[PDB]
RNA sequence: UACCUGGUUGAUCCUGCCAGUAGUCAUAUGCUUGUCUCAAAGAUUAAGCCAUGCAUGUGCAAGUAUGAACCAAUUUGAACUGUGAAACUGCGAAUGGCUCAUUAAAUCAGUUAUAGUUUGUUUGAUGGUACGUGCUACUCGGAUAACCGUAGUAAUUCUAGAGCUAAUACGUGCAACAAACCCCGACUUCUGGGAGGGGCGCAUUUAUUAGAUAAAUCCGAUGAUUCAUGAUAACUCGACGGAUCGCACGGCCUUCGUGCCGGCGACGCAUCAUUCAAAUUUCUGCCCUAUCAACUUUCGAUGGUAGGAUAGGGGCCUACCAUGGUGGUGACGGGUGACGGAGAAUUAGGGUUCGAUUCCGGAGAGGGAGCCUGAGAAACGGCUAC
RNA sequence: CCGGCAUCGCGCUCCUAGCCCGGCAUCGUUACUUUGAAGAAAUUAGAGUGCUCAAAGCAAGCCAUCGCUCUGGAUACAUUAGCAUGGGAUAACAUCAUAGGA
RNA sequence: CCCGUCGCUCCUACCGAUUGAAUGGUCCGGUGAAGUGUUCGGAUCGCGGCGACGGACGUCGCG
RNA sequence: GGUGAACAGCCUCUGGCCAAUGGAACAAUGUAGGCAAGGGAAGUCGGCAAAACGGAUCCGUAACUUCGGGAAAAGGAUUGGCUCUGAGGACUGACAGUCGACUC
């Protein structure tokens, strides 16, 4: 082409949106934003698809034009704003809060929470480096750039981030022994504990992560995101506690729910 | 117009290459600015990719030259081109390009060396202890000119910048200019 | 000197030969010391590269090139160009229908630093860099004769 | 459903083909045709040619409204008020739609790289100095649409001249410290100094310098950087560093003076990061053909050095130098009724054949070529030439 | 089926490092196999779901088929090339006799 | 049972004077539109200095 | 001697000549030598005669062949003057010095 592309045809959309292949020719094209448009969920989907506060593309438009919806602390009018991992979606009119985290099946969930968990998010740092006049600052994987961090926060670490004062209020030093949620691949969502990290000079490094109930799996360092120091999380895990399972097991669970029903 | 594609080339085997595409603007070239050494100073802007700007120096007369052993940089005027390691015909036409060899005024650098009683002397005797001043760079001063090497891209930035030759690199061109 | 064999005097960028204050004890590329670099990935800079006098802008250990991308091994096939060789890669290609293999090959031009020395049919490991000429994208890092 | 039957003989057993027997998301054609659901459709020959119509414009409370209207209508001090058409300004029209002509490691696929680049927009951070002899900001320019009116031409979003009037259009012009360090340097005393007062935002180009170890006070990053980044010396005829616009009022006088304040926002400029992307780029992989065995190299073919150009690497191009590069593992050349893939038909398995077409990548707009604008085009529902 | 080991199992300082100790990295290269990563969707296979059935679709089902409850939107194959992990039977290329060996 | 020349009829391909004919492509050479950049050029147009002259000029300011 | 590949042609020096009956004029027809618009062999038994081509450097060259040729096939491009640049040498004590007529 001779420039950018502004359309997203439905069959080409990320599979984890669960859009239906006959519901129309196009999909919502994720606007440029803090998340990488293949690991995001736009606002249109959250309202009309999941929450069903709307029935059409135009109805979700109106809702934002009343400004009921706030994302990550700030009011967003954009229809296709790219919400992502560990954002907060809050509707003060209804008085509800959500974190965005993954199913074990690797799909975003709106995890309902109180106000006290809305005050903060978690972010992993992309890099820490000097800048104008040697003033230290850090990149996150959320687009954010925080200047003047602890000299302890190195690359790949994770930070607590108050949305009111906006600076680092805590940080986890990414290393072996903490709990992590995976944000890509076939293992995305699966939480567990770093058991080993083997590096390879000139390539990606592999993380070894084990479910609380024994099952062992591996990803590459890109798709890893520490939640808490040690076994305990610093956020509320979703409806399933990050433990992925065989197809037989959920078959057993239904009939086990179908013997009581 | 001018293009930087590889399509018109022969494959490494030596075989022909067919043209499956037309020429693209993101692939263009522009014709040089073959910068002159002349007092009718002129630099002209270019609108390039991204809405950025470049400077074509067409005629240049003065430059910014560094004396590294002394860590002193002063503007001087460009006198003439004396050696060009690509093509003799750039010397004859007096064209300024990166790595050309040029003689410059030496007037600002003589006076800085002239500089550098009670308060002032008790530094000028601190200095004058480490003076070395190779006879090669001394003799050029007696001639009133300094051999220098351009180290900027005049057709790219619109400036003639460079450094006074010293040591081996001064010695090497001097044997050439003989 | 022997390096200086051209219509321009050859020098490394940002190494200042005529320095007022000098010290061999400082980092390479300072105080007049020859610049030399660690390529990474587990290769060792040869001594002739470190205490060399040649100038080569394309050398991995002293030039301006960065090794990144892929790392291939192969056999030197021809060493008749100025500071460039053709290395033959030998490999087997699976023919699915007949469940057998055939010997295919590829010829890859790679730049050779003056620090090494290659004869016809020597084991070389090359590393990928930016394009260095029309066909050269690789740089010789080891030579096992 | 991993299957066969008729035909050579006077008869026999073979070889071997012909013929039958099933399907095709595979086309046409013929005869026939009641209902429900579903949906391909000028690709094949002519990337041949087109009458007509449509397919790209756009306005907010938040750039500019006495230019002429509409509705309030004025107590005739101020309003063009509230809504506005036209028009100047800004942004978009580089996406989508269509097709498959050229194109045979080419496009393309999986997989790499950018430390070799640009990137309007989003999101986050960031922003002093303009001159004042840095001893704290230094003043406000005409002229152009809509409109009025004179016209030419057969001519059409062909076109000229005069009269007005706006700016977030255009052009100017006020600028925030200790100056933090650095160089001069009257004199002072002798200096290891105190020094009176003259020279320093951010960008740009060049140069010098810093950015630290190894066991008997060294302190950011990478697998790897003269890296990030700092200091210094200058250099530029500097793109820049707000003369912009909304509602809401509501604390309190200093002259009680739209009075000192001070809020939330709309737009805008600049650096870094991010995002939406591209551009190149590594490895491997493609049909038939040898009645196609040599091809490339003067005039770029393969490499070297210095440049030039580019957004940037590179013979991309230039000057000089060397003689290389590919080939029975099929180079080079020819054919293709050849865009590539995801896929499709058939299928015991192994296969054979198809893939113009709705997803992804590419390419083109009658054939070639060259461009302007713009962040982005070698754009064709843009221009210029043939 | 297998760890974990002693026989007459060339080292470890440097990371994992047990209450003197397993389970250490470079001083030959590969194919082959094992497991994983990361792999566009649509199509293929395949789970759930009474569109009245079916081709389909990705829905829907219970509640008092009453101010809502409960949700789902699985999973697999992917030849070759590339990346990582163990095995080291088989089969390649290279190479101890100037001892320039440990 | 069966072979081949020859006579007759039809079908397909071959050689063939004719510097045969047509069409499309390519190598080189000659001419070369238009654009792009460069060099002079300077119609006229902006403080409309000054002379401090009487809307008029030239010395003009550079752009 | 110069030009040039050249004992070609053309001009010059040494040496030798101006010996070919003179004067006037400038008709036809001759003889010897030129040039001619447009056309281009129609002239003629017939391109007879004339014209066109022509040196050198670079490129390119078919049929046919006794494989040696054809071939200078055919078909193209260049060529003055001036000012420079590079290469190619000798001797003498990877250098230094001096010298050097010629070609591209
Ligand atoms: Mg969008
Ligand atoms: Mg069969
Ligand atoms: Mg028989
Ligand atoms: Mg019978
Ligand atoms: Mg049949
Ligand atoms: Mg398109
Ligand atoms: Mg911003
Ligand atoms: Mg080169
Ligand atoms: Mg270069
Ligand atoms: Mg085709
Ligand atoms: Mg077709
Ligand atoms: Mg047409
Ligand atoms: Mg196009
Ligand atoms: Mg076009
Ligand atoms: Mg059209
Ligand atoms: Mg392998
Ligand atoms: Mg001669
Ligand atoms: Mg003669
Ligand atoms: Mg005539
Ligand atoms: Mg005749
Ligand atoms: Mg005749
Ligand atoms: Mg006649
Ligand atoms: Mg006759
Ligand atoms: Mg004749
Ligand atoms: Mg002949």
């Amino acid at each position: 082409a001779r420039g950018l592309k502004k359309h997203l045809k439905r069959l080409n959309a990320p599979s984890h949106w669960m859009l239906d292949k006959l519901g129309g020719a196009f999909a919502p094209k994720p606007s440029s934003g803090p998340h990488k448009a293949r690991e995001c969920l736009p606002l249109i989907l959250i309202l009309r698809n999941r929450l069903k506060y709307a029935l059409t593309y135009r109805e979700v438009q109106s809702i934002l034009m009343q400004r009921h919806i706030m994302v990550d602390g700030k009011v967003r009018t954009d229809k296709t704003y790219p919400a992502g991992f560990m954002d907060i979606i809050s509707i003060p009119k209804t008085g509800e809060n959500y974190r965005l985290l993954y199913d074990t099946k690797g799909r975003f969930r709106l995890h309902s929470v109180r106000d006290e968990d809305a005050k903060f998010k978690l972010c992993k740092v992309r890099s820490v480096q000097f800048g104008q006049k040697g003033i230290p600052y850090l990149n996150t994987y959320d687009g954010r750039t925080i200047r003047y961090p602890d000299p302890l926060i190195k690359a790949n670490d994770t930070i607590k981030l108050d949305l009111e004062t906006n600076k680092i209020v805590d940080f986890i030093k990414f290393d072996v022994g903490n709990v992590v949620m995976v944000t890509g691949g076939r293992n995305t969502g699966r939480v567990g504990v770093i058991k080993n990290r083997e590096k390879h000079k000139g390539t990606f490094e592999t993380i070894h992560v084990e479910d609380a109930q024994g099952h062992q799996f591996a990803t590459r360092l890109g798709n890893v995101f520490t939640i808490g120091k040690g076994t305990k999380p610093w956020v509320s895990l979703p409806k399933g506690k990050g433990i992925k399972l065989t197809i037989i097991e959920e078959q057993r669970k239904r009939d086990a729910a179908a013997q009581a029903a | 117009g001018i293009s930087r594609d590889s399509m018109h080339k022969r494959r490494a085997t030596g075989g022909k290459q067919k043209a499956w595409r037309k020429k693209r603007k993101y692939e263009l070239g522009r014709q040089p600015a073959n910068t002159k050494l002349s007092s009718n100073k002129t630099v002209r802007r270019v609108r390039v990719r991204g809405g950025n700007v470049k400077w074509r120096a067409l005629r240049l007369d003065t430059g910014n030259f560094s004396w590294g052993s002394e860590a002193v940089t002063r503007k001087t005027r460009l006198l003439d081109v004396v050696y060009n390691s690509s093509n003799n015909e750039l010397v004859r036409t007096q064209t300024l390009v990166k790595n050309a060899i040029v003689q410059v005024d030496a007037a600002p650098f003589k006076q800085w060396y002239l500089t550098h009683s009670n308060n002032v002397q008790r530094k000028l005797e601190k200095r004058q202890q480490g003076r070395t001043l190779d006879s090669h760079i001394e003799e050029q001063f007696s001639g009133g000119r300094l051999l220098a090497c351009i180290s900027s891209r005049p057709g790219q930035c619109g400036r003639a910048d460079g450094y006074i030759l010293e040591g081996k690199e001064l010695e090497f061109y001097m044997r050439k200019l003989q | 000197m022997a390096e200086q064999t051209e219509k321009s005097f050859l020098k490394q960028p940002k190494v200042f030969l005529s320095t007022k204050k000098a010290d061999k004890a400082k980092r390479p590329g300072k105080a007049g010391n020859r610049f030399w670099k660690s390529v990474g990935l587990g290769f060792k800079t040869p001594r002739e590269a470190i205490d060399g006098t040649y100038i080569d802008k394309k050398c991995p250990f002293t030039g301006t090139v960065a090794i990144r991308g892929r790392i291939i091994a192969g056999t030197c096939h021809s060493a008749k160009m100025n500071r460039t060789i053709i290395v033959r890669r030998n490999y087997l290609h699976f023919v699915k229908k007949y469940q057998r293999y055939e010997k295919r090959h590829s010829n890859i031009p790679a730049h050779i630093s003056p620090c090494f020395r290659v004869k016809e049919g020597d084991h070389v490991i090359i590393g990928q860099c930016r394009p260095l000429s029309k066909t050269v994208r690789f740089n010789v890092l080891k030579v096992v004769p």
